[PDB]
Parts: C-alpha cells; structure tokens; sequence
C-alpha cells in the first residue's frame, strides 16, 4: 500500500509541472508578440549576421 | 512533501539551460507517405540509421539512401503527415537513454516515459544498433540464475550470461514463468528487464501491477510497445531493450532480460519488409529474419574482466559482467519444426518447452523433458543441486515413454511397477503454484527426499502435504542448516548426514 | 516525376555545351523546349502512342529557332526513349549544373520585416565567407518569423527567427 | 470550393490530383458528385506529384477523369450518442431505415486513437451476464473480448438479444451492433426480431451488407466501435457485438490486394496483426467506463492454425461454444460446458469458491461422458453406487444449466429469469455435494434459482 | 521510372552526331559485368545464338538481342573482364571437335582435352545446336541394347534408338 | 491519502499561479536580448495568473 | 578517388572515373567516422558505377564519402605463422596477441585444382563413434557432411570427431567459424589451449553477429589457409562450423544486388555459389585436405534446395534426426539415410558390408511394421515379425554411445569402440546370439561386453 501512495505523489507533481511549463511558454509568446514591433529586430539580426 | 517552490526553481533552471543561439542544419522534404513508410527528398548529409525529426515530436529512421531520395519509417502514428512538410536531420544515429536511474520506470521504445511519473533521468545515451563483443572478449558462464520454479532450476539450469528460449503454445504459462523468474531475482542482486512486444495493453498493466505487488518492480525496467502501435516501434522494441541491458553488462554487473514475444517482432519485420517490397522466402519471412534475431540475442553475453577494465577505463577491476536472456516464442499447435521457432532454437543455449497436454492435465509448470535442454551444462548449477539432480531429467523422459507403452499392453515385471510409482511421485512432486518461489535449501531437501527413497510408504494424494509439512518442519527446528545451504551451496558428507537425520526423523516422527 | 531520369541528359548536354562554350545559348534552347512541352495541344500529343520518328518530327517542326546539328538531336534522343516530358526537369538540372560550374549560388532571405540594404550587404559578405560561391540574395517577406531572419541556402538552413527560438524552447521543458 | 481532380478510375481505386501545398492527409475524407449523388472517397496513399490514391465508399461507376474533388479536412464523421439508439445506419452514419433524419447532437470521426496506458482501469472487474452457464463456466472480464464459436441455427441471436436486454435493464448500459458482411435477409429479420421483443430501443445498428464494395465493409466495424466509445465516455458499461470478425479480416485482405501491397503468410495482407490490434485495443475498460465485446468467429477450413484464427485468439479472453447436440437435448442455451472456457477462471481473480465449483462441475460432466460411453456399450449394471451417484448428480447439473430468457417467453411462456452469480454458485455447490439428491432432476430444468427448483419439485 | 544504359559519355557521343557513322557493325563494348552475364553496347550485326569473342581467348553466347543491347553469357572465368573492353562478333555458332579419335578421352564441353593425354586427333568440327532427323528419316527400333542387369533386360527392354529415363532420389 | 492530495492540489496551483508570471517574463527575455519594461504586459500576465 | 552514391542495407554503390573503375572482387576502403571499412566489389554497373558489399558495419555511412581503390583482392596471412591464432575475415588478428608474422599472403579468390591434379584413396580412417564407421566409413582426404536441423547435435558430434581423429593425426588443421555462436568458438579455443593442442590449429571466425559480407567471405578465407597447408605437401584437417550460413548470407545480399528471386526466395546463382567453393576444398597429387562440414537444414526440411544441393558434394553423409534425439538415443544418426561412398565389399571387406546391409534390412522392415503396430498393436503381428521387432529395437539401442564430450550432460564415462568390436557385436545381435538380454541393456554401452554386464545389473 505504501508503494501505491508514493506513485500517486509522483503523478500529481508531474501533472502540475506540465501545466506550468506550457503556460510559461504561452506567456512568453504573448509578451514577445506585443513587445517586438520595433528596431529590436535590428538588434537580433545584427547579432545573427555577426554570428553567421 | 509536495512542494511548489522546488518545481518553480526547476523551471527557472530549464530556462537557464536553454541556449538561444541557433545552429545550421541540413533540411529535406517529405515526398510520399504510405503505411508508415516515408520517401524524403533532400538530406544530402544524412547517414543510414540516422534519426530524422518530423513536425511535432515524432521521429523517423533512414533505411535506404537512394540516389535522389531517402526511404524512412515513422516511429508513431504516420497518418497526420503530408507531402511537403520540412524534416530536419539530427546527425544522431538511432539512440536511447541508459542508466541505473531507469529502474522502476515504464518506457516507450524511443526512450520517452509512458507512466505518469514524469521526465526521465539517464546516464547519457547508448546506441540502439551495435555489434556485440567479440570471441576474445567473452567469458564462460559460471554462476546460477535461481528462478522460483523447481523444474527449471533442477532440470534446465540457467547461468548468468546464458540465452534460453521459453517456447510453447498460447495460454501455456510462458508469461507467468518469465515474470516469476524476474520476481525471484528481487533479492539476488541481478537487475531485471522486461520487454513487451505486441501484447494487449491491459495485460501489460496487470503485469506491472503484479511486479509491484511482490516488490520486484524497484529492480526492473519495463519497455512497452502495445499491439496498437506502429510496426516499426515493435520491430525496434527488443533492440532498445537490448541497448539498456548492455549498460549493466559493461560495468561488471549482472542483468536479466525477458523478450515477451520474438515471434511478434518477426511479424513486424515481415510487415515493414513486405511494405518495402523485399522478396519473401519460407513462410513469407525474409532471409534477413535469421540475422534479426541473431544480432539481437548475440548481445546477451558474459564478458571477461579484461574487457570490463578496458571498457570502464580501469574504474572497475577484476569483476565480470553478464546479460542473461530469456526469449519467448509462441508456436502453433506445439509444432517445434516451424521456421522461426527453428531459427531461435539455432541461436539460444537451449530451450524450455511447455506442453499443452501436460498443462491441461494440471501438471504445472508443464515442462517437457527430452525436448527441453540447457546446452550450457551443469556448470551453471551449484554443487548440492548438481549432485542431487543428476539423472532425474532422463529418468523422467524414460518414465513418460514407459507410460506410453504401458498404456498399450499389460507387461508388469515389478521393476516396471516401481519405476512407474517413482516417476508418478516425482511428477507430482515437481508441480508448483504461481508466484510461489522456493529457495535452494528447500529445493535440495525436496530432491533429497525424492531420490534417497523417503517417499516410499507415501501416497500420491499425500505428496503435496508431505512437502508442506517437511518444509515447515525444517523451517521450525533445523533452520541453521537452511541458512548454511542458502549461503554456500556446498554438498558434504556432513550436510548429507544432517539431511539424512532430518528426513529419517521427519518420516518416523511427523505426520502430513 | 522525372527527377531521376533527367540527370543523364542534363549532364551530357551541359558537357557538350561547355566544349563549345555556348552554355547560355543552350539554356535558351532548353527553355524553349520546356515551354512547348507545357502547351495544352502538345501535352495531349506527347501522351499519345505515336512512333518516335513521327512524333519527334512534329515537335521539331514546332521547335523553330533551335540548332539542327546539336539541340534538335538532343530532341531526337529523348524522343527515342519516350522522355520528352523530362524537359521541364532537364532544364532545372542544367541550370543547377551551370550554377555549380560558375561557382555562383542563389539563396533566400526571409523575415517579417522588409530588410534594410545594409543588412542584406552584410548577409551577402558573411554568406560568401561560408560559401565559396558568390551569392545572389532573394528577399521574401513573411510575418511567420515574427522577428529575426531566416537564412535558406537551399537544403542548408540557418534559422534566426524568434518563433523558432520559442518553439525550440518549448520542447526543452 | 473543390480543388482536386480525378486522374484515374480503376475499379474501386480512384486517383486524385491536388495542388502541391494542399495534399489531403491519410484517412481524410473527400467528396465528389458522381452524377446526381455524392460519393465519399477515403485517402489511402500520398503518391508523388500531388496525387492521392483513394477507395470509393460506393459504386465507382460513372466517374469521369477530371471531376472536381472537394477536400473535407477531417476523416469520415458519424453521429453519436443517445439519438442513435434504435436506428439503422450505413458506413457513413446515414440512416438506411425510413424513419428519417437523425438528431445529430454531435458527429465524431471513425478513425480515432486508442486508450493510453495511464487511462486503463487499475482493477480487473467481472461482468454479471445473468446467464447461468456463462457466469459459472466462462465468466466475462469487464472490458474483455468473447468469442462465439457456433453456426447459425442454434440460438446465436437469441443469446445476443438476451445479453442486450439484461445489460440494459439489470445494469444501465447500452449496446452497439455492427453487422459486418451480413446477408440482407438476415439484417431484415434480425431487425424484426428485435423490434418485436422490445430490445430495439436499447441498441444501435450499423449494417454492412455484402453487396457493398470492400471499402464499405471494412470501415463498418470502426463505425460501431466509435459509437461504443461515445457511450463509454458518458460513463456507462457498453456491449459491442461484431457479427463476424473474419469478415473484417477478409475485407482488409481485399483492400490490401486492390492497392497492390505484397501478400503475407497464407495470402493475407502484410498488416494483418496490426489491423486486428487497431480494432481490439480500443475495446477495453477505462477509468470512466468500459466496452465489453462479443464477437462471432469463423475458423477457415476448420483450421485453428490459420493466421486469421491465430491472430484473433491472441485477443480473446473468453470462448463460448454452441453445440448442435446439446440443442437436440432440449437444453437452451446450447452452450457446451466442456469446450467453453475463460482465462478469468483462476482463484487469483475469481476466488477459490468459484474456481473450485467450476472445476467440480467440469469434472463431474467429463466423468459422466465416460460413464455414458460405458453405459452405451454395457448397460447400467456395470455402475457401482459411486458411479450411479455421479451419474445422477451429473444429470441434475445438466438440467440446472438451462434457463428461461425474457426474450424466450414467446415460445416457453414461462417468465424470464436473471440469475445472480451467488445463486449459481450455491446451486452447483449444493448439487455437487449431495444436497437436493432427494428431489427429481426435472425440478431443475428451465426453472431458475435452486430455491425455485425445490419449489417447482413440491407439486411436480 | 528507370534508366536503360543511357549514360553520360554515350549520350554526349550521340549529341555530337545523332546518325553516328556505320563504322563497323562487327564490334562493340562491354558496359556491365556481373555473375557471368555481360551487357554489350553495339554489335548491330550480332545474330541470335552467335559466338562473341572476348579479350584473351574467351567467348560469350548472344542470348538476348534487345533495343541497343546484347545480353551474353560468358563461357569461362568472367571475373577478369571489365567495362569498356572491346568485343568482336564472329560469324560462328558454337562448334565442337568430333570424331573417332575422341574415344578413350576426357574432354570439357568445348572439347578441350582435360585428362592430360595430349592433343586430340578429331575428324573435324560439328555444330553444338542442330536439328533432329525428320519423321520420314527414322526407322523403327528393333535391335536390343543389352544392359546386363536381369531386371532391366527382362522387364524394361531398351532398344537401339530408345530414350529411357533413369529416375530416383539421391544415392 | 488521495483526499490529502486534493487539498494540496488547489493549495499548490495557487502558488504556481503567481510563480508563472515570473517565469514567463524571464523566458521572454531569455529569448530576446533586449529587456521589456512591462508597460502593457501586466494585463497579459494577469490573464496567465487567472488561468492556472 | 571514388564517391559513395547509394547505400542499401549492407550493399554500397560507388562511382569512379571511367578510366579508373575497379575490377571485380577488388577491395575498396572507406573512413566511417573513426573506423576503417573494407568494401568488396561484386558487380560493375554502367558508367563507372560499381556495387559492393560492406565487410563491416554499414551504419554511419553518408553519401559522398571518398572511397580509396586498393588494387588487389582481399588477401590474408598464410602459412606456419597463422598457427595457433584467431583471425578476422580480412585476415586481421582477433586474439589480443600481437601481429601475425606472416611471410606470405594469398588472395581469397582462386581457381580450383585441375582434374589432372586430383587423387583418390581407399584408406579407411577410423573414427571412434560406432555408428559413423559401420554405416558410413570415411576415408582420409575425403569430404564428410553432418546434416541436421536446429539443436540435434551436429556441433557436438564434430567435437567428438576432433577428439578421436586427433589421436592418429599428426599434422596441422584449420577451423572456420562461419555464422555460428561466439560462445561455441570461445569454449573451443579455451579447450584447445588448456590441452596444449592449440599449437597445431589455425582458426578463422566470422560468427553470426557480423554483417552479411563478413559471413559471406569468411569461408573463402579459411579455404585459402587450408590450401596453403595442402600445397606445402602436408595433410590438413579442415572443419567448417556451418556451411548453410554461407548460402544464406548470399540470400540476404541477393535481392539488394538487383536479382530476381528463384525457387523458395533463394538467389538464382545458388548452385554455382555452392559449387565454386566446394570444388577447391579437395585433395591433389601434392597434398590432401580432409574436411568435416556441418550442414544446417531449415525447418527440418531435407528437401530444401540448399541441403539438397549440398548432398551431391560429399563422400560420407551422416543424417541426424530430431525424432531419434527425442527418444534419448544419442548420437542421433538415422541409419536408413546415412551413407558413404566407401561402404563397398572391396573397400571394407565382405563382413563389414554384410553386417551393415543386415542392419539396414532389419531396420527397414521395422519401419514397415509401424503402421500396423500403430493401429492394432503388437499382438496381431506374425510370430517372427515379433522377433524382427525385438531385434530391431535392440539394434536401435546399441547404436547409442556415451561420448567423452557428453560427460558434461550425461555424467556417464565416455567410450571408444574399435572396428573389430562393433561389427562383432552387431553380427552377434543379428544372428540372435545376444537376443536374450533386455532392450535397456544396450542403451549407452560401449561394447557387447558392457551390455551383458549391464544386464547382470538389470
Ligand atoms: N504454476 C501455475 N499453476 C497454475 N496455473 C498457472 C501456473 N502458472 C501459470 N498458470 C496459469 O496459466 C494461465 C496463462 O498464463 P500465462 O499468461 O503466463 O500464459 P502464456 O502461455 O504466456 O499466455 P499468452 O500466450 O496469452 O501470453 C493463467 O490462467 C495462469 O493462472
Ligand atoms: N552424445 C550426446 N549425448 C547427449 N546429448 C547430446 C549428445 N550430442 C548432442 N547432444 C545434445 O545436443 C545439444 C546441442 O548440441 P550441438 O551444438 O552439437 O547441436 P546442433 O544441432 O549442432 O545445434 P546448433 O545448430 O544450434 O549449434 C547438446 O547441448 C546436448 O543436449
Ligand atoms: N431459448 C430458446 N428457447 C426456445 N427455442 C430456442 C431457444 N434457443 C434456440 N431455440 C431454437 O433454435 C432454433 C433456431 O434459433 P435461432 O435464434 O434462429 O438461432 P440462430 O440465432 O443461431 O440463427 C429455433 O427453432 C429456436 O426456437
Ligand atoms: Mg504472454
Ligand atoms: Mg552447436
């Protein structure tokens, strides 16, 4: 019986962890789309062509 | 204690681990799709056996490098794909995670976890396609693998590093015998691996639940490919399972691996190959079907300490590792002479043949002597087991043949009568319950009682009672000898005298 | 699809064109041949089971402003083997072989924002470091990248888009 | 707007050319106007050049090269849920009865993924059918597969109707019936026999009639399966009847042959085991509900080694055998207690009392068969008192295996009976161990519980 | 979709001049070598069943005459041959030494002595492939061929000009 | 034992609501070299917070 | 100078300039990451394309790798320096000892010896096993083949032959491990070294885990070494672990080479592949090779084309059967199918021939009585048919024998039976002079003495 309950603890931990992961990338998506309509694009592409 | 803060810290750590700078990659396009087979245009830098990443998290294996295309197979549901999707090339040859942190997990053939436990911890990757250690690197097998059952430890002994095929018809106890072998290694320091190819899913969950119920699960890795999943996943399932077992072998440890149905893997290779139009041979399998089971099973081996030292760069000295394999083959109507059963019989170190006529007669486990053999020899067995077992195997085979002719006519000459009585009592003594393993001390007492004649004056209907009472008697009073025989399997005249006294006193003094 | 049967004709025609140096003229000849193959009335004829000689000479009568000695004789060989539909692919592979021989490459630059001329200049210089060939940049504008630049040298791709960085991060977790 | 064009028409196989960026996916559904009727095509292979090869779900006659093909971005979708009970449908979820348009609260795609591991029930429950022979001798796992090895003429359909009735009344489940490869005559009068027995309101019907092209017959099984999946997701325990699994295997073989894939084994398709696994692994017990399945099996050439039986037997849990001989005795249902078996009969899942009782009645009936041969050759005078006791109890056991169905009232006139498992166990326990030796064997016949047997005896 | 020995330098030769000159129809070039079968390009005058001479002293038999290819089988060790070797068609069908002097000799199928007893003293050459005598040129078989085994000579007679099958398993 | 997880399920998801906002902002600036002043980003992360 | 252009399984296609294309069976070489890979040329295709079999792992090959053209075949170390050592298909040392100090190397592709060079001998070479010598006598310088399905004893029988033949043989020997278990070879090597006989045996190993090219060409390599020791004028013993695998490797490669299948999916050139190898393992006027070849038969089918064509290439053929092994009778030789070219009255004498034919006649009659015995049982037989059955059963049991290499299984001591003893025993049993002993007395006894002695022990 103890082994069974330990497995449940692991399952709950992972379930909640998955929710936070996907919501985190969704939030980064929403932050970025609104905030990038600038010459910040030039910053990124300059570093890319320097690395290229 | 479930704790939110530690999860948040881990997510932040993943953000820190991510590197934003990109890397140049060779790319290609899907051109055609059918039955899990793929034809790709591009990928000038690809290599045969490479892993190609498709849209989503799915992957594909490059099989043919044609002049102007690549032939590949999807490792999952292929129906969601369409011509023109971009595919990137990971130079990684087909690989899967390995490490001792895998014990107690249920895992897909691609290394992804199938249980709800979470992400997986591994000690790097090992390649799925590899060539086994050569002739000079091998070592002779010299240590036992004590499974629970009386019959296969006494008549068909298995040594660490041996390959032994469990063969029989459907619903004959193959699965039960294999997992009871796993369960009895729970305390013997041998790591276990179970590879399920093509089984119905409910079965697999029930098997894992029974492994947990006896506490063996913490010592096992379980690899799963259900009957619902794409044929390529099934075909590659045993190779992934083999790749994990080699980790323990090369570090000087001992491991045990079960392949639940190699016949179903052979069917999978039929489907992939015939979908690639390769001309068939006998029973419609390709001639490559020998090479398949050959290179898979030949990885199971015992390696000498010089190989272990050279492999581990000298971190382990003097130890010798091993991988023990119990493949399972389902055969139609008990025909041992069909193609694939004959191929695997040509590869293993022996076979354990389970007969449906014995099983239906209630003689379980239904091991058939004469057909079952262990070609490794008695070198696997301990001293007391080797001395007490002796000719019991051939005596049983001869008893069965004599029963065959005795059914036909009446010719009883008193030695035939006693031979028949002895054989019938021995067969009644060999049968055993499911999930009921018994230690070498108990097995040696049983064999001693059988062959030193003590079962004289004992009824056949009393044989099971006689054993239950005897093992309780020896558990109660002469326990220290049991501890001694279980520690060192030593057969001396001192120990024979003690056993003789125990059986004399039990037969004279006790009841059953 | 004629990708695999086009290679021998593309290679042989290119070698012959090189020996007589009129590579550009050969490319014109093949372009003309590829466009006649797309015609509605010709694409019906090319699928019919006429004997190669009659079919070829109808095509040759239609194929004015080609060289009798060499180009129209390439037509004869392709007619014999029943491969005139390979011309739209032989043309592309001839152009590829020419690009390889002329040590010159064509690459695509893709971004959500129309690129400034200085960005394109530095891209061309860097690519000519990475690639021995001189580079002709092609400008494509697509909101997909959301930001950054996607470098596409055919099969060789360097991804510099924010969206790519994001959907790469999503699988790390 | 339609965007594909047909390139070839060769029998049931039809090839279609779409624009290079829009090539429809595998098992997507497409529609064309074949004259003044729409015809549904199912995509099978994505060939080069933007051409997909399809199979016509209907007669492919009258198709021209160059028709316009319309791309539905989903697989074939069918209606699901309570609105489908009592209706009859074809492959496409269209009503083939004349009762008109269906309610269609929801429409679902037949091609679906299977239940995954963490969704499977962490338990191994049994289903109480209420029929004495089945619950005693061949118990069903809840969510298991059961094989019906009998030819028509012995009561297959009345058994099926009795299970439908009992699972609807004595539980809260519904049933789905999938008539794969069924003669039209049978479909007609199976429909009549269910409507005149009041079970029709508790079952859904999908018929693939044999006059349909091979593509139709193959996907008929999947349609019934997805309707059962809807009833499972609602939280019920559901029964799915497959009228012949062998016909599904053969439809797969025919389609694979038409597409030109290389044959395997005894001429079957290379994908035989995969296709069977795709069907059978969806029928399981989940954590919300379950689908139990009862499947009629035909064994080619009476050969149990042939790949179709050999593949099917990998999935069956229980096995019910119907006997012409038992039926001739007047015993109904005509289940054979010695050849019917279930891999649920172990103490570890079914308990020691039930196991020892089933083993006991099996032993008694087998010994009775041998003694009946002895009686045939040498008369009853050879039997000892022990032998006569065995024969008497065997006759009482055999009588006690009969049962009156709520569906059979039309013939017997006796009210139907549902017998709980405990009552069955107690009855055979008692008869085996010599109780009720004092009342005659005809008190046990067609009565019901053992209490009802003794109360029948008192004035018999 | 497949190639048919249309390959780069051959195509370039035809590009330079489509109606390539008559040259000699007598000769050609090996384009493939595998498992004792060779494919030859050219040989416009090779007859079906004719011997083709190969470098060294070796021969092949033209068995397939196809559209700009000859398939030929090599009558000896083939693995020494190579692509691009010239070959010339003879006018000859396969012929073998024949005569009374062959009695007592052991020969290979080309009639070359293999016993080492020296050269043959044959009586000219005969074609390996030939037509049988017609219906009007036969005569009925009536003379015996004495085998010496009681069972055969009694129950299964063999006469001069008979064709008697001996059939059974190994050993 | 299962009932105890239910109380924590809610308790912990409430903590992860507020931690998600932090993680999303950090990930956005990991993707993009330039930082964000959050002028119009509070409402964004509040919607993220509301959903978990 | 060449480029890889297609990669199909174990088969690799390489493009070369038109003036530089390799010959057939030349060896090419490729860098496969940090490994070296050898490719053997099989076919020349049109246009400088050449098609090859990888003598090693095909994994990790890209297209476009540079291939180097070594202008000679696969050549292996040869002669007295190759003795007591274990080697790769490519002639590389696989034991951990140092370099092989060879003075000479030979190409593995060679022409067979001439008909004028051959030799014949009637000299009986006694082998201890009772059944093989009486039923199928094997002469020195000839070929012996052990036919059997999976797990019927054709490896163990060969180990008994190795033990017994090495008693009266003084010269060198070669062992070719072709597509079999690595463990069998490892165990063999340590048995040889622990008995100090290794100094006279040369070993080549190509076992069943290696890719198809290795298993295909490993056999030819072993023949190269055996032919060296023959051509030095010695007499040589050549043991082949499994010749079936050699044909099967060709099957595995065949379809990838672009060849239409023949018969039961086999390569169309099967008979020539078998013949071209078999005709050079032969004796000559300068020296003689004696060879034992294990012949696996698939699915116990003795009519399968590969075993069927193998039968014609052997002098003595011993046919093992699973039905006899299942009865406990080992060595499980079937006397009604095992045969030898040497069983002639002139070669073995009239007693040796008459005893063998009596044994066969009695056993053959036993077979014809089995159907009536099956249906009706023995009591409906004629009164001398019962006697035939009794003597046939005794003969069947006396064919069994304890082996010195089977002590690890039986536990019983092993036995060696000379010719002047076994024919005496069988002649006496046939004439009924030992008919009074019971059947069990003849099981696993060496000589007639041990049978009557065992009958005294019941
Ligand atoms: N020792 C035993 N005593 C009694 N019954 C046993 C014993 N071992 C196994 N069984 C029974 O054998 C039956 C089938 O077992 P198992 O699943 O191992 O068989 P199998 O031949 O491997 O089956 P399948 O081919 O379906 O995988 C079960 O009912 C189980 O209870
Ligand atoms: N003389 C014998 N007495 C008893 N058992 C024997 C004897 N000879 C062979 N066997 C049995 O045969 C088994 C396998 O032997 P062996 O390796 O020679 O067989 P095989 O047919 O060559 O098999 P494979 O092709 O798999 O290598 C032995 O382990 C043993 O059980
Ligand atoms: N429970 C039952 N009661 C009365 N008759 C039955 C019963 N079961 C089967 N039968 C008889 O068997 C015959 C065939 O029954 P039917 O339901 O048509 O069989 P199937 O379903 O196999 O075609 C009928 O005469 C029917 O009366
Ligand atoms: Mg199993
Ligand atoms: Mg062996």
């Amino acid at each position: 019986a103890q082994a069974e309950i330990e497995a449940e603890r692991k399952r709950a931990r992972e379930e909640l962890r998955k929710q936070v992961a996907i919501l985190a990338v969704a939030g980064a998506e929403k932050i970025i789309e609104r905030s990038v309509d600038e010459a910040a694009n030039s910053d990124i592409v300059d570093k890319l062509v320097a690395e290229l | 204690q479930l704790n939110s803060t530690e999860i948040s810290e881990l997510i932040k750590q993943r953000i820190a681990q991510f590197n934003v700078v990109s890397e140049a990659h060779n790319e290609g396009t899907i051109v055609s799709v059918s039955d899990g087979v793929i034809r790709i245009h591009g990928l000038a830098d690809a290599m045969q056996g490479e892993m190609i990443s498709l849209p989503g998290n799915r992957y594909a294996i490059a099989l043919n490098l044609e002049r102007d295309s690549v032939g590949a197979v999807v490792m999952g549901p292929y129906a969601d794909l369409a011509e023109g999707m971009k595919v990137k090339a990971t130079g990684r040859i087909l690989e899967v995670p390995v490490g001792r942190g895998l014990l107690g997990r249920v895992v897909n053939t691609l290394g992804a976890p199938i249980d709800g436990k979470g992400p997986l911890d591994h000690d790097g990757f090992s390649a799925v396609e590899a060539i086994a250690p050569g002739v000079i690197e091998r070592q002779s097998v010299d240590q036992p693998v004590q499974t629970g059952y009386k019959a296969v430890d006494s008549m068909i002994p298995i040594g660490r590093g041996q390959r032994e095929l469990i063969i029989g018809d459907r619903q004959t106890g193959k699965t039960a015998l294999a997992i009871d072998a796993i369960i009895n290694q729970r305390d013997s320091g041998i790591k276990a691996i179970y590879v399920a190819i093509g089984q119905k899913a409910s079965t697999i969950s029930n098997v894992v639940r029974k492994l947990e119920e006896h506490g063996a699960l913490a010592n096992t890795i379980v690899v799963v490919a259900t009957a619902s999943e794409s044929a390529a996943l099934q075909y590659l399932a045993p190779y992934a399972g083999a790749a994990m077992g080699e980790y323990f072998r090369d570090r000087g440890e001992d491991a045990l691996i079960i392949y639940d149905d190699l016949s179903k893997q052979a069917v999978a290779y039929r489907q992939i190959s015939l979908l690639l139009r390769r001309p068939p041979g006998r029973e419609a399998f390709p001639g490559d079907v020998f090479y398949l089971h050959s290179r898979l099973l030949e990885r199971a081996a015992r390696v000498n300490a010089e190989y272990v030292e050279a492999f581990t760069k000298g971190e382990v000295k003097g130890k010798t590792g091993s991988l023990t394999a119990l493949p399972i083959i389902e055969t139609q109507a008990g025909d041992v002479s069909a193609f694939v059963p004959t191929n695997v019989i040509s590869i293993t170190d022996g076979q354990i043949f389970l007969e449906t006529n014995l099983f239906n007669a209630g003689i379980r486990p239904a091991v058939n002597p004469g057909i079952s053999v262990s070609r490794v020899g008695g070198a696997a067995q301990t001293k007391i087991m080797k001395k007490l077992s002796g000719g019991i195997r051939t005596a049983l085979a001869q008893y069965r043949e004599l029963a065959a002719f005795s059914q036909a006519a009446s010719d009883l000459d008193d030695a035939t009568r006693k031979q028949l009585d002895h054989g019938q009592k021995v067969t009644e003594l060999l049968k055993q319950k499911q999930y009921a393993p018994m230690s070498v001390a108990q097995q040696s007492l049983v064999l001693f009682a059988a062959e030193r004649g003590y079962l004289a004056d004992v009824e056949l209907s009393k044989i099971g009672s006689f054993e239950a009472a005897l093992l309780a008697y020896v558990d109660r009073d002469h326990a220290p000898l049991m501890q001694e025989i279980n520690q060192t399997g030593g057969y001396n005249d001192e120990i024979e005298g003690k056993l003789k006294g125990i059986l004399d006193s039990f037969k004279a003094t006790q009841s059953w | 699809e004629f990708i695999t049967v086009a290679r021998p004709y593309a290679k042989a025609a290119f070698d012959f064109a090189v020996e007589h140096q009129s590579v550009e003229r050969w490319q014109d000849m093949l372009a003309f041949a590829a466009e006649v193959t797309k015609n509605e009335q010709m694409a019906e004829l090319l699928s019919g089971a006429l004997a190669p000689e009659t079919l070829a000479e109808s095509f040759i009568a239609v194929a004015g402003e080609q060289l009798d000695e060499n180009g129209q004789n390439l037509i004869r060989v392709m007619a014999e083997n029943g491969r005139l539909n390979a011309l739209p692919d032989v043309l592309e592979q001839f152009i590829h072989l020419r690009a390889v021989s002329e040590a010159t490459a064509e690459v695509d630059v893709i971004s959500a924002a129309a690129l400034s001329e200085q960005q394109l200049a530095k891209i061309s210089a860097a690519m000519e470091k990475r690639l021995s060939r001189k580079v002709k940049l092609n400008a494509k504008i697509d909101k997909s990248v959301m930001a950054g630049v996607i470098i596409r040298a055919g099969d060789m791709v360097i991804d510099g888009s924010v969206r790519g960085r994001l959907e790469r991060l999503a699988d790390v977790l | 707007m339609a965007t594909g064009k047909i390139v070839q028409v060769i029998g049931a196989v039809v090839d279609v050319e779409f624009p290079q960026d829009a090539v429809p996916r595998v098992y997507d559904a497409l529609e064309v106007q074949n004259g003044n009727e729409r015809l549904v095509l199912e995509v099978q292979q994505q060939l080069g050049g933007g051409i997909v090869r399809t199979i016509a779900m209907g007669s492919s006659d009258g198709l021209r090269r160059g028709l316009d093909v319309k791309d539905l971005e989903h697989p074939i979708e069918v209606p699901v849920g309570k609105a489908t009970l009592g209706r009859i449908m074809n492959v496409l979820g269209e009503p083939v009865d004349m009762k008109g348009e269906i309610g269609e609260e929801e429409r679902w795609a037949i091609h679906r993924a299977a239940p995954s591991y963490e969704e499977l029930s962490n338990s191994q429950e049994l289903l109480e059918t209420g029929i004495k022979v089945i619950d005693l001798m061949a118990p069903f796992a809840k969510g298991g597969k059961v094989g019906l090895f009998g030819g028509a003429g012995v009561g297959k359909t009345v058994n099926m109707m009795e299970l439908i009735r009992n699972i609807a009344i004595e539980h809260s489940g519904y049933s789905v019936f999938a008539g794969v490869g069924e003669r039209t005559r049978e479909g007609n009068d199976f429909y009549h026999e269910m409507t005149d027995s009041n079970v029709i309101d508790k079952v859904s019907l999908v018929y693939g009639q044999m006059n349909e092209p091979p593509g139709n017959r193959l996907r008929v099984a999947l349609t019934g399966l997805t309707m059962a999946e809807k009833f499972r997701d609602e939280g019920r325990d559901v029964l799915l009847f497959v009228d012949n699994i062998y016909r599904y295997t053969l439809a797969g073989t025919e389609v694979s042959a038409l597409l030109g894939r290389m044959p395997s084994a005894v001429g079957y398709q290379p994908t035989l085991a995969e296709e069977m696994g795709v069907l059978q692994e969806r029928i399981t017990s989940t954590k919300t509900g379950s689908i139990t399945s009862v499947q009629a099996v035909y064994v080619p050439a009476d050969d149990l080694t042939d790949p179709s039986p050999a593949t099917t037997f990998a999935h069956l849990d229980a096995t019910v055998v119907l006997s012409r001989q038992i039926a001739s005795l007047g015993i109904y249902p005509a289940v054979d207690p010695l050849d019917s078996t279930s891999r649920q009969l172990d103490p570890l899942v079914v308990g020691q009392e039930h196991y020892d009782t089933a083993r006991g009645v099996q032993s008694i009936l087998q010994r009775y068969q041998e003694l009946k041969d002895i009686i045939a050759i040498l008369g009853m005078d050879e039997l000892s008192e022990e032998d006569k006791l065995v024969v008497a109890r065997a006759r009482k056991i055999q009588r006690f295996l009969s049962q009156p169905f709520f569906v059979a009232e039309v013939f017997t006139g006796s009210p139907g009976k549902y017998v709980s498992l405990k009552d069955t166990i107690r009855g055979f326990k008692g008869i085996m161990e010599g109780e009720y030796d004092h009342l005659p064997e005809q008190a046990f016949y067609m009565v019901g519980s053992i209490e009802e047997a003794v109360e029948k005896a008192k004035k018999l | 979709q497949l190639n048919s020995t249309e390959i780069s330098e051959l195509i370039k030769q035809r590009i330079a001049q489509f109606n390539v000159v008559s040259e000699a129809h007598n000769e050609g070039t090996i384009v493939s070598v595998s498992d004792g079968v060779i494919r030859i390009h050219g040989l416009a005058d090779a007859m079906q069943g004719e011997m083709i001479s190969l470098p060294g002293n070796r021969y092949a038999i033209a068995l397939n005459l196809e559209r700009d290819s000859v398939g030929a089988v090599v009558m000896g060790p083939y693995a020494d041959l190579a692509e691009g070797m010239k070959v010339k068609a003879t006018g000859r069908i396969l012929e073998v030494p024949v005569g009374r002097g062959l009695l007592g000799r052991v020969v290979n199928t080309l009639g070359a002595p293999i016993d080492g007893k020296g050269p043959l003293d044959h009586d000219g050459f005969s074609a390996v492939e030939a037509i049988a005598p017609g219906v009007i040129e036969r005569q009925s078989v009536d003379q015996p061929v004495q085998t010496g085994y009681k069972a055969v000579d009694s129950m299964i007679p063999i006469g001069r000009g008979q064709r008697e099958l001996i059939i059974g398993d190994r050993q």
